């Protein structure tokens, strides 16, 4: 896999793809 | 954190995987 | 606003949109 | 869970907020 | 809900989520 | 180009892509 | 309407342009 | 307008809701 | 159609919409 | 990581995410 | 093909890499 | 190439169509 540059909703999409059925938590700073 | 890292720098899928439940 | 089916990546995109900086958890297993 | 609430059934954006931190 | 920073297609996605069955109009400047 | 099913947010994303600066309306009720 | 034209049935990008302003 | 506001500044869902049909 | 400003995954979405069943190739520099 | 259904634009978004700078081909006809 | 592998059936991100250049 | 052109400048759907299989 390649390194990623992901901002905004793109990161969430990436988390979704990566974690599948496990889900994930999205925890921005501040 | 990861949300900032991936946007201001880069991050890997493997780093992302740490955020799965 | 409205009630709609929100599935998969669209669901997490909506969570991103609603929660933003608070962050969220997506835990499909419950 | 969220999938039942929002995907299988329908939910509002308010109900979506249930899953924010 | 949180405030949004939405450019490009992200705004349209947001309008879609917000307006549901009502639909919406997307009217950029110029 | 092609003909395809375009639904939901994908539909409005396509409208954004086709209309861009002209803007568009998405009016699912007709 | 657009949903019938493009989602339920299929449409081209040209037909999509019908819904631009 | 809203398209520019949300991208150059911020906007709220409530502002967005004004653009629903 | 309008001209496009597409970065990142947005380009791929655009290619997807444009090429439909034909598919496409995505070939960034470097 | 996980195995999931990845279809349509979501499929090519995943390919973008996995391949990135290598690029990819999306060839649904095979 | 990819659609069979990943959409109709399921695939992993590794299998997705089969379609990179 | 097209990936850079569309992001740093603009590109058209017609240019994109060249990248279909
Ligand atoms: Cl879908
Ligand atoms: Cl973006
Ligand atoms: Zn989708
Ligand atoms: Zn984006």
């Amino acid at each position: 896999f390649v390194n990623q540059h992901l901002c905004g909703s793109h990161l969430v999409e990436a988390l979704y793809l990566v974690c599948g059925e496990r889900g994930f938590f999205y925890t921005p700073k501040t | 954190g990861i949300v900032e890292q991936c946007c201001t720098s880069i991050c890997s899928l493997y780093q992302l995987e740490n955020y799965c439940n």
